[PDB]
């Protein structure tokens, strides 16, 4: 039809993708801007970009980010969650609590492999190190969330600081498992 | 006119300042579909046009054909063109149908110059260069090593005397000059992929791809002409250790890349296959000791059972071999291959590895590429044929990253399935004394056999033509004569003669040694075929291959026989 | 009421998403559409003029990327809506015709969809009595019927689960909870239950018991 | 082939495509209705060409489609090409 | 001492081991494990790669070292998929040269070899031991002794009175694995 079948009351990873490059990131611009022709975005907030210096640090989006970083006219500053101690720190909080959810940012795996792939130069920290800590979150992640797949009901369900891709994941299965227990109650009545 | 070495960034600002704007493509890249070189030259433009967001097309080309078929459908829109790899051996000017009076717009009398809307640039390392190209048209833009400047100061102004131009006797003798000088045989003499990197350095991008782009380029003339890598192998040395991170303490990680010097031996797929297969499908160790007999493989035994690696050790893969050997290996092979005369199999090559995955050597990926241009995958036959090849090109380019090794497997495959065939064929041909002599060069027809059919591409027949060379051409007290190579194909009925050069022994330093054996089948081939009718295909960028009819194949040899120019 | 171009994009993106993710036909915000068109139209002709005359190739790169982002964004709410109008096809028609309901489908969808909305209903009913209606008795040619064994008319799920994310306000609705967090409050009618949802979580509700405050905007669905 | 198709159905397909055109003349101009759901990605992309074909001259400019010819051209241009099958993107 | 370096060795070169973006083994052993699959298929090239020395170790003497590689999977295993399951099986894969059936002798005692042939005839499944109770008949004295396939075990002989072969099964505590008998020709 107009939308096409996997479509339909789910997303996709590339949307996914195009909703986490609409969120800001701090870079180190190459070029100086300022003066002593300009953007003028429709969308995004222009200010920023024709008012940047060398070396000074400055908040412009992810799309736009990486755009630059495409033809290497700025550095992007990794966020402080990505760092190894605080992936210590919170595999470390999700070992000790079996039962809640770390509290990570919810674009903790797209914007991962996207500094991963396309900035893999500005880290402060061995990538490696950086990989395999993310997979020990993940395969903990995993282990809680099927963990927790055995409480559905006909009422809710809550899943507090839960990231947006393993949301998606699950989205079609949870949906339809519960839609068809709340039938059946709906029915009973 | 020629770009100087130190020019080339001028030439580089001046295709940027020109096809830069994103209304539309306006630059395309014309290269030979049977050349290594130009496939690493044209990979690393590709990258950095790609660094500096410029649009752009390649289209790949064989013989000179299609050469003027495309250049005639090309669109005006276009304003600056590419060639890599071709273009400096002919008189460009005329070929292409060119009068620079329809291309001129601008004509300003203060300076004295036309520009014109079409720019054609030149990347060829062929010589002698046509001063056509050189000292004459302005819109024909050459990039030159040095050369010219070096040894063409005498031409140079005899051409410009003939062109200003009692009187007789001296525009005689100037015309004497220029036709002595025309009169020579064609020879490589520099690397595309050097000056392209030189031009890269001039704007300082250089990187690790593009080092090991270039490191490919270079290697690729070492079967054939070992002067210009033994010239061009003292930079790559030092721009190896200039790039290279020297903090190594840590162990392999999955993401570590190391591109250094190790020692290299002039063998076939060593890290890709068994020791003793890496030294019987080899030119330089069959050529030492004859292999194709069975005296040889004798004489092969006692130096694997002297050198202490037993028979079914030696045969047994590389990755899965004994350790202890592969770590003691380069002291056996220091220890006891001076008895055997194998001495000049040691040598420092460049070796790559990406974390986690095994190595593999500049020569083993060179070896593997020109496999998949050979074998990978009446008018109408020879459009297919054509075709294939330059899908084969594709083939290939997509090879040399780092997402498709996949594609590296397949040609290593293929590799060693070309190295077997060859081998036979030649191990055929050397026991049954199909090479005939004669006073002034060499003939080795082939009209039978079940590999046939793979002796169409040029490269495999080269390929030949190199292993024949090597094997008591070159060695055991022969003589240098140039020899002719050619071979049947019934579904067209004509033969793919290719004009080859003589080599002196491998490895053997002199003065002798030092001066280039020029190739003059080129200029007697083209007077032959001048004088008879004999529907000779000389197409080819390489003047070396021609396709003579079968009937007239006798009748060409023995005028040539009486040419006596060679 | 206009802010600046910014919000309005960010409720574009909002609208998309509740759209995409929403079991029923959402009320159709005109003025934000024509906003946005408006400025598309203007902002391609100023591309345009720019164009016409290598310090501004980035920028006029990152506006041409910017353009096409939200091109995409449009085609993609467009296209979701007209499937949604496609499905619930002969429930609107009897919505509309319905004089009880204060729903219009001038209230409820744009130009556009009205036309498609015709057009389609028209071709298929033409189809069908072509092919099938036509050789019915009187009793069994309505297209829209709501007394046999099957009812006819296919009516949004009034129940579908959805993923929703508690925003709060941007409201007597709000009352705190017993451990310090503000917290809306909900009854299911079916089950007799009362659900606490407090802010800054994620839960898998029904529909009908958050329409009221997916409308509001205290909440918006993943 | 449209052989499988009642009469009825041709029908129907024509006055369907006569819709689609109808709505994407409409004041949804600027937006091309019938795209590609695809998120916009890199903006400028490598495209090999798998079908040989003529100087065909589209809106964008005109593309000498040489069989095994690789283009170095922004996604929307080649967006159609790639979409009718004359273009890959690797 | 050694047994647990190595065990520490198999356990990094599990957890560590990446091509280009993905973790094979950790996701092979995942998969595996959620579908009751206890087993691991590793292709010797990889191992070759990332160790030269593992590789070496484990070709030297196999019926000493496999052994510990399975309690390294094992454990790998219970790290993956139990938050803070009986014992892996390990499956090779390799590219050798092919040995001869008829070529096989006393050279290749205790070695890993690459052979092809064709099955000729299939037994059926016996019962192997892997975990005995063992009670002693006089002073009835509750043991239990793990036993490994890979040979380079017995029951006690003396009680830890009591005479020669003391000890007898307690059948209903015990744990056994499947066995196959093929002939190759
Ligand atoms: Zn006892």
């Amino acid at each position: 039809m107009s939308l096409p079948a996997h479509l339909q009351q789910t997303f996709s990873p590339e949307e996914i993708q195009f909703i986490v490059e609409n969120e800001p990131i701090k870079i180190f611009p190459r070029i100086t801007t300022r003066q002593k022709t300009r953007w003028q975005l429709i969308t995004t907030d222009d200010k920023a970009l024709n008012n940047m210096v060398a070396m000074r640090s400055t908040e412009v989006v992810l799309w736009i980010a990486l755009l630059l970083k495409q033809q290497s006219k700025c550095s992007i500053v990794a966020p402080q969650w990505l760092t190894t101690k605080e992936l210590d720190r919170k595999i470390q909080y999700e070992k000790t609590h079996p039962d809640r959810f770390s509290e990570l940012p919810w674009n903790w795996l797209v914007l991962a492999r996207i500094l991963f792939n396309k900035a893999k130069d500005d880290f402060h920290d061995p990538i490696h190190e950086l990989r395999g800590k993310i997979q020990d979150l993940r395969e903990i992640r995993q282990i809680k969330v099927l963990k927790g797949l055995k409480y559905l009901n006909e009422s809710h369900l809550q899943l507090d600081n839960l990231s947006l891709l393993e949301i998606n994941e699950l989205r079609p299965f949870i949906t339809e498992i519960m839609d068809k227990l709340r039938e059946i109650h709906t029915a009973s009545l | 006119m020629y770009y100087g070495i130190s020019q080339f960034s001028e030439a580089y600002n001046k295709i940027l300042r020109n096809s830069s704007s994103h209304s539309s493509c306006q630059l395309v890249i014309f290269v030979s579909c049977l050349n290594i070189d130009a496939l690493c030259a044209t990979k690393m433009l590709s990258l950095l046009f790609k660094k500096q967001l410029v649009q752009s097309q390649i289209v790949p080309i064989f013989g000179y054909s299609e050469l003027r078929r495309h250049y005639s459908q090309l669109d005006d829109n276009i304003n600056s063109l590419l060639l890599v790899g071709f273009g400096g051996v002919i008189d460009l000017e005329a070929f292409l149908e060119i009068d620079p009076q329809e291309y001129v717009i601008d004509t300003d009398e203060k300076s004295g110059e036309q520009s014109f809307r079409r720019d054609i640039y030149v990347l060829d390392a062929h010589r002698p260069w046509n001063l056509d190209n050189i000292f004459g048209s302005q819109i024909i833009q050459c990039f030159d090593d040095g050369t010219v400047d070096d040894t063409l100061g005498e031409q140079k102004e005899a051409y410009y005397k003939l062109l200003e131009l009692q009187r007789k006797k001296q525009i005689h003798e100037y015309e004497g000059v220029l036709e002595e000088y025309y009169s020579q045989g064609t020879t490589v003499v520099n690397s595309i992929s050097a000056q392209i990197y030189s031009l890269l350095s001039a704007i300082g991008e250089t990187n690790l791809s593009n080092l090991w782009l270039n490191i490919l380029g270079t290697t690729s003339l070492d079967i054939a002409y070992a002067q210009v890598y033994n010239r061009l192998y003292p930079l790559l040395q030092d721009e190896v250790k200039r790039l290279t991170p020297s903090s190594r303490n840590s162990v392999k990680t999955p993401d570590t890349l190391t591109l250094n010097i190790q020692p290299d031996y002039y063998l076939f797929l060593l890290r890709h296959s068994s020791l003793y297969d890496s030294f019987y499908y080899s030119n330089y160790v069959n050529a030492k000791l004859s292999l194709w007999n069975e005296n040889g493989k004798k004489r092969l035994h006692k130096m694997f059972a002297r050198m202490g690696i037993p028979l079914s050790t030696a045969q047994e893969t590389w990755l899965y071999m004994d350790h202890s050997i592969k770590r003691e290996l380069g002291i056996i092979f220091d220890k006891n291959l001076d008895r055997y005369g194998l001495q000049d199999i040691i040598r420092d090559g460049f070796v790559r590895t990406l974390g986690y995955r095994g190595s593999i050597s500049a020569s083993e990926f060179v070896e593997a590429l020109t496999a998949l241009l050979e074998v990978g995958n009446s008018a109408q036959k020879l459009t297919n044929l054509r075709k294939r090849w330059v899908s084969n090109f594709w083939l290939s380019w997509d090879a040399l990253d780092d997402r498709k090794v996949e594609l590296l497997n397949r040609g290593i495959q293929l590799a060693q399935d070309l190295q077997r065939a060859i081998f036979n064929t030649g191990v055929a041909i050397l026991e049954k004394k199909l090479i005939k002599h004669l006073r002034i060069y060499r003939l080795c027809v082939l009209q039978d056999g079940p590999d046939l059919d793979l002796y169409r591409n040029p490269l495999t027949l080269l390929r030949l033509g190199n292993w024949l060379i090597e094997c008591c051409a070159e060695s055991e007290d022969k003589q240098l004569l140039p020899m002719v190579l050619a071979s049947i194909d019934e579904n067209t009925d004509t033969y793919l003669v290719a004009g080859l050069t003589p080599r002196y022994p491998r490895g053997l330093d002199t003065i002798h040694t030092k001066k280039p054996i020029l190739n003059n089948f080129s200029m007697a081939f083209q007077q032959i075929t001048a004088e008879t009718d004999a529907k000779v295909r000389i197409d080819n960028f390489e003047s070396s291959i021609i396709e003579i009819r079968r009937e007239d194949l006798s009748p060409f040899l023995e005028k040539l026989t009486l040419s006596g120019l060679l | 009421i206009y802010v600046s171009p910014q919000q309005d994009f960010s409720d574009l993106m909002k609208s998309w998403k509740n759209e995409r993710c929403s079991p029923e036909l959402l009320p159709y915000p005109h003025q934000l559409m024509k906003r946005l068109l408006n400025r598309i139209s203007m902002q391609s002709q100023l591309i345009e003029n720019i164009s016409m005359g290598n310090e501004s190739k980035l920028p006029l790169l990152c506006m041409e990327t910017e353009l096409e982002r939200l091109k995409f964004v449009i085609r993609s709410y467009i296209r979701c809506r007209l499937s949604k109008i496609d499905k619930f096809s002969l429930y609107l028609r009897q919505l509309n015709e319905d004089e009880n309901s204060l729903i219009s489908l001038t209230d409820l969808l744009s130009k556009d969809e009205i036309k498609y909305h015709d057009t389609h209903s028209l071709i298929w009913l033409k189809l069908v009595n072509d092919s099938i209606l036509k050789y019915m008795p009187e009793e069994l040619q309505a297209i829209n019927d709501t007394e046999g064994s099957v009812n006819m008319i296919d009516e949004p799920d009034w129940n579908k689960f959805v993923f929703i994310h508690v925003n709060g306000p941007p409201d007597p609705l709000l009352q705190e909870n017993e451990f310090g967090k503000p917290c809306y409050t909900v009854t299911i009618p079916d089950l007799k239950e009362e659900v606490e949802l407090t802010i800054g979580s994620i839960y898998v509700m029904r529909y009908e018991v958050i329409r009221d405050l997916l409308r509001d905007d205290k909440v918006a669905l993943i | 082939d449209t052989n499988n198709l009642s009469h009825q159905e041709q029908e129907y397909l024509k006055e369907y495509c006569d819709l689609i055109t109808d709505l994407k003349s409409g004041d949804l101009v600027d937006i091309d209705l019938s795209g590609s759901l695809v998120p916009p990605s890199d903006v400028f992309i490598d495209v090999r060409v798998l079908k040989d074909a003529g100087e065909i001259q589209t809106e964008y400019g005109v593309f000498n489609l040489i069989k095994d010819s690789q283009f170095f051209v922004r996604q929307s241009d080649v967006e159609r090409l790639i979409q009718q099958g004359y273009l890959q993107k690797i | 001492d050694d047994n647990t370096e190595i065990i520490k060795s198999f356990k990094n070169f599990i957890l560590e081991f990446r091509l280009d973006s993905q973790f094979i083994y950790r996701d092979q052993l995942r998969n595996n494990i959620l579908v009751k699959n206890y087993s691991l298929t590793v292709n010797m090239e990889h191992l070759i790669g990332y160790n030269e020395d593992i590789y070496k170790k484990l070709s030297d003497e196999p019926s000493d070292i496999i052994p510990l590689f399975e309690t390294a999977i094992t454990q790998v295993a219970k790290r993956i998929s139990i938050l803070s399951l009986p014992t892996f099986q390990l499956i090779l894969n390799s590219n050798a040269n092919q040995i001869p059936l008829r070529d096989l002798d006393s050279e290749h005692v205790s070695k890993i070899v690459r052979l092809s042939g064709i099955i000729i005839s299939t037994s059926v499944l016996s019962s192997r031991a892997t975990y005995l109770s063992i009670m002693c008949r006089n002073c009835r004295h509750t043991t239990s002794i793990t036993i490994n396939n890979f040979n380079s075990v017995s029951l006690p002989r003396s009680c830890l009175n009591c005479g020669p072969d003391p000890y007898i099964i307690i059948h209903e505590s015990s744990k056994f694995i499947d066995q196959q008998f093929l002939k190759l020709q």
